[PDB]
């Protein structure tokens, strides 16, 4: 499920008016066409904050696992952090963040080798000059895994105790039995195949790994959101070769090719161009916004709900009678395993 | 704002200008003006599409908290939910989740089941628990331990496949009368 | 009301200075002054405007008296010391109510800060003032608004400014206004109780783009920074033959219309000061660019047609125009880039006993398409006869321009060239006479690159441009290397330094500390920046070493980093929140806490059972 | 005419509306009224 | 409840510039405004 997209702040002054003294006044002349777009950009970025943080921000204590492994004979060692990773991340983590490419991370400050980039300057460099950046999360991929160690820790050795108050530690075959009794199957089924279960549960946890290595995309909607974004940015940038009726689509250009009070014709046409393509983008933003503000709120009920308890929501959690979920994060989106 | 034009104001350009010259300005003033209302309805637009998702938030919330009681977690309020009250709010509903949380809380001991003559015993619902010397069976969201007796526990089993069983006595009503 | 405006304002906080009297030094004026004085009766009567103050320029005087003022609008000579010995073509004179006021409680004790305010925006002199009963003794900082008194539309260069002083038997507080943007609190009553400047702190900017004066805690993006540049370098190629504008012009043969000359100018300088040396201009109406900006521009390629027409004709010669010459004989296209010029030429294309050699077409089968000679003889046919022939029905196409030397002003020999350029992207053979200045790398400059004009950071490269090559790109279109003229080398160009600063502060009602954060950006770069004085933001925040962080989500200026978490308070981006926490107060940032850390007592048959419970209530909305 | 929809065109600034008595605290060289969305609200009457 | 729209394919050259080479020449100058329109219908259609 997709949980946030790229932050951006568009400012139509240098979008629109590459530091044009007469290109800003003539601007002034269309109002707050400009702070419209600003706040609505902002609100945006607020937002995607905003929905990271309730899907991921559940527990307000940080559970953490016990220094051994062993839970019944369960092998929760793909979905915990590894120590050993400087990321401290899953395995199954990893490979999330291996299989999604972000074409702009914002937190770079790449400005200073856009003139050592040596080749063509890329599509970031190009839209550093044009008044189009990317801000960043607030919460790094960095410790919104140690959140998701947090929820996931908490849902092992305290199964769904910790997501009402307290974390009450509980040993894991005896929360298999909690789990299997609350969904009409007796105790006694656990505890007498319990070792079967174990291993079923350890093999689907092992193929689910590989069913995610060697399928061509089942992120497909991160990459998809990814994609709306990074296409969204380009199109805008695309806009500025757009004569829009004027001679030429360069306001530099006809700056120092046109004496002003004839270039105003063709800059108003510019702005009147260039406005129109912004308002489009931020009305795009915002519409994609709604949609993944939606998937946001479903996904932090899906963690409240599948992961902190038992659903007894048939196919809400999963397909079939479900037991638990355990949420792993994702380049701009959270994945469950329920 | 002038929007490129002579005059913002109407009735200024109007009486200032003749038709023909007002009309430019006028078809200026119309373009800019009717563009900010286009905007204008759009963000309404996705606002109201927004406020009417968390209205439909708020139905569900209603129907489930307020008229009943609702086994989803961290849905109505945080804990285990009992009930809501709503509250009317200007453009907006308030409510009262009343939760259900734990408190203080003791290590005692646990085993998946007791076995008490070659049979395994699992407690009919709640835990297996020990004060330390002499186990008992409690519910899960509290403790109230309780004498385990055949009533309080069914048997099935062997003895001999449960991971983790722990020998003890269990109680029937029945050999005594 | 919260008005914000944008107008000529003393800058708060800015340079005044105070003088002192017992000579009466000229002060330069311009863009307004703010005028201030203290005095217990009378001791400044009036002010002088004007340039150079003498009896060559139109000056002003607005001297003050017991009962009215003189001001008015003259050539005074001088007086060096009635006011003035000369009032020859001097005119405007005014009178009106005194502008200074006195009023004392029976003690001298009161001294009146009289505060005045001048500017001369297009003529219009306006004149501002104020008089506080309150002694001036040390320049008052508590608000005080001026209010007009006269507005007289003056229209002349005002750049001195002078004083005058009174006779006998701490004052002249002066400073200058700038550019600024205002943002004033209106009282219920109508004054202004309290403004702020926009361009002066962080705090300001960010409650100008909040309007108000109460800044609730939080983070508020407010405008960008860039890097303005220090040099401005024109690199253009390296040729210095001059054009051969004067062969053209200095031809006398100029050929008919129906024949235009056309005559292809490349691989020169066009310095266009001998196009205007042999040219007594009457039409220089230029249409893609503007002849005053012609030195400046690099053409890839620059037609000359020559052609003598009559009078009306040369008004008739324009892109996409009609009549007999605009119709068969010469059509400019649509989107002419370039212009036309036109001089009488009564001398050359002119003798007694008369002269018929020029020629132009009347009669053509069709309109001409833009660009086109037809030099043809085919006589037009009328009706339905094959003719070939003169007379009647049979019409020989192309009439004579006949030119004697006696002609009205619609008939002498208009001598008309067009120049067409070629305004796109291509090597440019055809540039102005601008000087080519040392090339600057690794350093934010203005290029003007075979007349490419741009802004941004230039250096070396290890691209590929194949020999034929000259410019460079990205997949959305936008000029990223430049081959240059003179070296033949490769330079990337990069951004001035664009990116976004958001101001981070807790409430207005808590401190007016701040907390500056230049979105994706170098630390270091906007160091040397501010350090070079060439950053866009004029509100310097202070930087002590202890308040610099390079965040992954830019750099924070006015906050300091402590190693410790706490809650997030203030979001920064990247795991960075600021707060307002004690020492004795200050603002800090910190990696968020994402909450307290716990260890669960997991084991084998360990189990937590609540021996008790609890009932909150928490509260949705 | 007040408290009465007039057409109005004092001293050049031409709309429509109802006009009446104020409280306002004008200033001498006041001579226009506004709001906060810059619309004309006063006018200070030529004649009176 | 709604599940699924109509969905429409609208193509801007048609509806804009019906078969006029000049049209579609003048359009061309508006730069991309055409295939975003049509990529957003394309994912509404998708969508539902
Ligand atoms: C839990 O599951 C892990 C899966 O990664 C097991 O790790 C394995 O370690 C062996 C080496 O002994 C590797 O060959 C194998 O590829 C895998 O990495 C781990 O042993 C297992 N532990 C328990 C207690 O079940
Ligand atoms: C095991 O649980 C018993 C509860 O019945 C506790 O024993 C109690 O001990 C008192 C005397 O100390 C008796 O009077 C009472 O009837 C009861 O048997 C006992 O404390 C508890 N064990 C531990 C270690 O707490
Ligand atoms: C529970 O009690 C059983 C008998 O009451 C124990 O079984 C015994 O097991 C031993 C071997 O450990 C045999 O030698 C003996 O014959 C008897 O079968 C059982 O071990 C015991 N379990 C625990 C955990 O105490
Ligand atoms: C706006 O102007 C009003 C008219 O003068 C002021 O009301 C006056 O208040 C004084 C006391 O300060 C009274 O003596 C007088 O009768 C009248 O009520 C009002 O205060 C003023 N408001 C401001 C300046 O904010
Ligand atoms: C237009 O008239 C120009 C000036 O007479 C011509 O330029 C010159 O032509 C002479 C030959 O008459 C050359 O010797 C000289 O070098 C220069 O080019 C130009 O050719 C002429 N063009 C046309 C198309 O008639
Ligand atoms: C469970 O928790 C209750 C409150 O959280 C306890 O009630 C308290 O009772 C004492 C008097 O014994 C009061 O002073 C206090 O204000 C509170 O009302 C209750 O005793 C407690 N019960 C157990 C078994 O722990
Ligand atoms: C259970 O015992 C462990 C072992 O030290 C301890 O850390 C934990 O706090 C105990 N839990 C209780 C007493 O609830
Ligand atoms: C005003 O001038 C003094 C004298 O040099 C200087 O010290 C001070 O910094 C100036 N004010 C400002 C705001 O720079
Ligand atoms: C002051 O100026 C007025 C302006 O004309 C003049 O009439 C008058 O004589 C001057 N002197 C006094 C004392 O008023
Ligand atoms: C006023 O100006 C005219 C301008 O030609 C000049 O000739 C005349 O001498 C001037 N009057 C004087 C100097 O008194
Ligand atoms: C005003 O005077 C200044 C100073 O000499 C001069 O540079 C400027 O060109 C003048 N302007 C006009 C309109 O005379
Ligand atoms: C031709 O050149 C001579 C050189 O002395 C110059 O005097 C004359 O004005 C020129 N004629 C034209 C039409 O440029
Ligand atoms: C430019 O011209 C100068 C002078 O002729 C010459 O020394 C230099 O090598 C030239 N450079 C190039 C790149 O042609
Ligand atoms: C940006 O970060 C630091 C601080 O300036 C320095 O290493 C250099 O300027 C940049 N480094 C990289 C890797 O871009
Ligand atoms: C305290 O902060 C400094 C950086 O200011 C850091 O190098 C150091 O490791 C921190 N100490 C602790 C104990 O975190
Ligand atoms: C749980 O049992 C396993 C296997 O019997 C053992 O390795 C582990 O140390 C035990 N842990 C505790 C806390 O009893
Ligand atoms: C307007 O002029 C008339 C006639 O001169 C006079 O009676 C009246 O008082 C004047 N009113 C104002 C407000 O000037």
């Amino acid at each position: 499920l997709p949980v946030s997209m790229t932050k951006t702040s568009v400012d139509c002054t240098m979008y629109i008016c590459g530091d044009s003294t007469e290109c800003s006044n003539l601007l002034l002349q269309y109002g707050s066409f400009c702070t419209q777009l600003k706040r609505a950009l902002t609100g945006i970025a607020v937002e995607q904050d905003k929905n990271t943080q309730e899907v991921f921000a559940q527990v307000k204590q940080i559970y953490k696992t016990p220094p051994i492994k062993y839970f019944g004979g369960f092998n929760f060692s793909q979905i915990l952090p590894d120590p050993s990773k400087p990321s401290k991340r899953s395995p199954i983590e990893d490979l999330l963040f291996n299989k999604v490419t972000l074409a702009d991370a914002g937190f770079i400050k790449q400005y200073g080798d856009c003139l050592g980039d040596i080749a063509a300057r890329d599509l970031i460099c190009a839209q550093k000059f044009n008044g189009l950046t990317v801000l960043p999360p607030l919460l790094t991929d960095e410790m919104i895994a140690q959140y998701t160690s947090a929820l996931l820790a908490g849902t092992i050795t305290s199964g769904w105790t910790f997501g009402a108050g307290p974390a009450l530690q509980i040993p894991f075959p005896m929360q298999m039995a909690y789990r299997f009794n609350g969904i009409g199957v007796t105790q006694n089924v656990l505890y007498e195949n319990q070792k079967l279960i174990a291993n079923q549960f350890n093999s689907a946890i092992g193929k689910i790994q590989d069913s995610l290595f060697s399928t061509p995309s089942a992120l497909g909607k991160l990459q998809d959101v990814v994609n709306h974004n990074a296409q969204a940015l380009n199109t805008l940038v695309k806009q500025l070769s757009s004569k829009f009726g004027a001679i030429s689509s360069v306001l530099n250009d006809i700056l120092s090719r046109l004496d002003p009070p004839e270039a105003e014709v063709q800059i108003d046409r510019l702005i009147t161009g260039r406005l129109q393509s912004l308002q489009t983008y931020v009305t795009q933003q915002l519409i994609r916004a709604a949609e993944i503000r939606a998937s946001a709120n479903l996904a932090a009920t899906k963690m409240s709900e599948c992961v902190l308890g038992q659903s007894k929501r048939v196919d809400f959690c999963g397909k079939g009678y479900h037991l638990m979920s355990f949420p792993q994060s994702a380049p701009h989106g959270v994945v469950f395993l329920h | 704002s002038k929007f490129g034009a002579i005059s913002s104001v109407l009735n200024d350009i109007l009486s200032r200008l003749d038709p023909p010259e007002a009309e430019v300005q006028i078809d200026r003033l119309i373009t800019g003006r009717l563009q900010s209302l286009q905007t204008y309805v759009t963000q309404q637009l996705i606002r109201a599409a927004e406020i009417r998702a968390s209205a439909n938030l708020a139905a569900t919330k209603m129907s489930e908290c307020v008229l009943g009681q609702s086994k989803r977690v961290d849905f109505c309020g945080k804990g285990y939910h009992l009930m809501s009250f709503p509250q009317s709010a200007p453009h907006g509903v308030v409510f009262l989740h009343v939760t259900y949380v734990p408190a203080q809380e003791k290590n005692f001991t646990t085993a998946p089941a007791i076995c008490h003559d070659g049979k395994a015993h699992f407690p009919r619902e709640g835990v297996f628990v020990s004060n330390g010397t002499h186990w008992f069976v409690t519910q899960r969201n509290f403790y109230e331990p309780q004498i385990i007796t055949t009533d309080n526990t069914f048997v099935s089993g062997n003895c001999d496949v449960v991971i983790g069983i722990v020998n003890n006595t269990v109680y029937d009503p029945l050999q005594l009368e | 009301v919260l008005h914000l405006t944008q107008d000529l304002f003393l800058p708060f906080f800015s340079n005044v200075t105070w003088f002192h009297a017992i000579d009466n030094p000229v002060l330069p004026f311009n863009d307004g002054v703010y005028f201030a004085s203290t005095e217990k009766s009378n001791i400044i009567r009036g002010w002088i405007f004007g340039t150079t103050l003498d009896s060559k320029t139109q000056s002003l005087l607005i001297v003050n008296n017991a009962t009215n003022v003189f001001i008015k609008v003259c050539e005074f000579q001088f007086c060096n010391d009635g006011v003035y010995s000369s009032a020859n073509n001097c005119t405007f004179e005014y009178v009106s109510q005194p502008f200074l006021m006195d009023l004392e409680g029976k003690q001298g004790n009161f001294k009146n800060l009289r505060e005045f305010v001048f500017k001369n925006i297009d003529g219009y002199f306006k004149i501002y003032s104020k008089h506080t009963p309150i002694i001036g003794r040390d320049f008052p900082q508590g608000f005080s608004a001026l209010e007009p008194l006269v507005d007289l539309p003056i229209g002349i260069n005002i750049t001195r400014f002078q004083t005058l002083l009174a006779l006998n038997r701490a004052d002249y507080y002066v400073g200058y206004l700038q550019p600024r943007t205002f943002l004033l609190k209106y009282n219920e009553n109508g004054t202004i109780t309290d403004a702020v400047d926009c361009a002066l702190d962080p705090l300001s900017e960010t409650k100008c783009t909040l309007k108000s004066f109460t800044v609730e805690k939080g983070i508020y993006q407010t405008s960008n920074f860039r890097v303005q540049p220090t040099e401005s370098i024109v690199r253009f190629p390296n040729v210095t033959n001059l054009c051969p504008f004067h062969e053209v012009f200095n031809a006398t043969r100029f050929a008919s219309v129906y024949a235009w000359n056309r005559t292809r100018i490349s691989n020169c300088v066009a310095d266009y000061s001998v196009l205007y040396n042999f040219a007594p201009f009457f039409a220089f109406k230029c249409y893609g660019v503007s002849p005053t900006k012609l030195n400046d521009l690099c053409f890839t390629n620059v037609y000359a047609d020559s052609f003598v027409i009559k009078g009306n004709e040369v008004s008739q010669i324009a892109p996409g125009q009609t009549g007999n010459i605009a119709d068969y004989n010469y059509k400019l296209p649509d989107d002419f880039t370039g212009c036309v010029i036109a001089w009488n030429s009564n001398k050359l294309d002119s003798k007694h006993s008369g002269n018929y050699d020029y020629w132009y077409r009347s009669f053509r089968k069709s309109k001409l398409k833009p660009f086109e000679r037809d030099i043809s003889t085919e006589i037009y046919q009328a009706g339905n006869k094959p003719c070939k022939g003169k007379g009647p029905n049979c019409y020989f196409p192309l009439q004579s321009y006949g030119f004697r030397p006696t002609y009205g002003v619609g008939h002498q020999p208009y001598r008309v060239v067009v120049l067409s350029f070629e305004l796109l992207h291509a090597p440019a053979t055809v540039c102005g006479p601008k000087k080519s200045t040392n090339l600057v790398k690794n350093k934010c400059v203005n290029f003007n690159f075979n007349g490419l004009t741009g802004t941004g950071v230039l250096t070396k490269s290890n691209k590929k441009f194949l020999p034929f090559q000259q410019f460079g790109r990205d997949i959305v279109d936008t000029t990223d290397a430049v081959r240059d003229p003179q070296t033949l080398e490769i330079l990337d160009i990069t951004p001035c330094s664009f990116g976004g600063v958001s101001v981070i502060t807790p409430g207005t009602n808590t401190s007016n500390q701040v907390a500056v954060l230049y979105q994706g950006v170098n630390c270091t770069e906007v160091s040397v920046a501010i350090h070079a004085d060439q950053l866009t933001p004029t509100w310097r925040v202070y930087s002590t070493g202890s308040n610099v962080f390079q965040t992954r989500a830019g750099c924070l200026i006015g906050a300091e980093y402590v190693n410790n978490s706490y809650e997030c308070d203030i979001p920064i981006g990247a795991g960075i929140c600021a707060s307002y926490q004690t020492q004795s107060q200050s603002i800090i940032a910190y990696t968020m806490s994402l909450g307290a850390e716990n260890s669960v007592a997991y084991s084998n048959n360990s189990i937590a059972i609540p021996t008790n419970f609890t009932i909150s209530v928490t509260t949705e909305i």
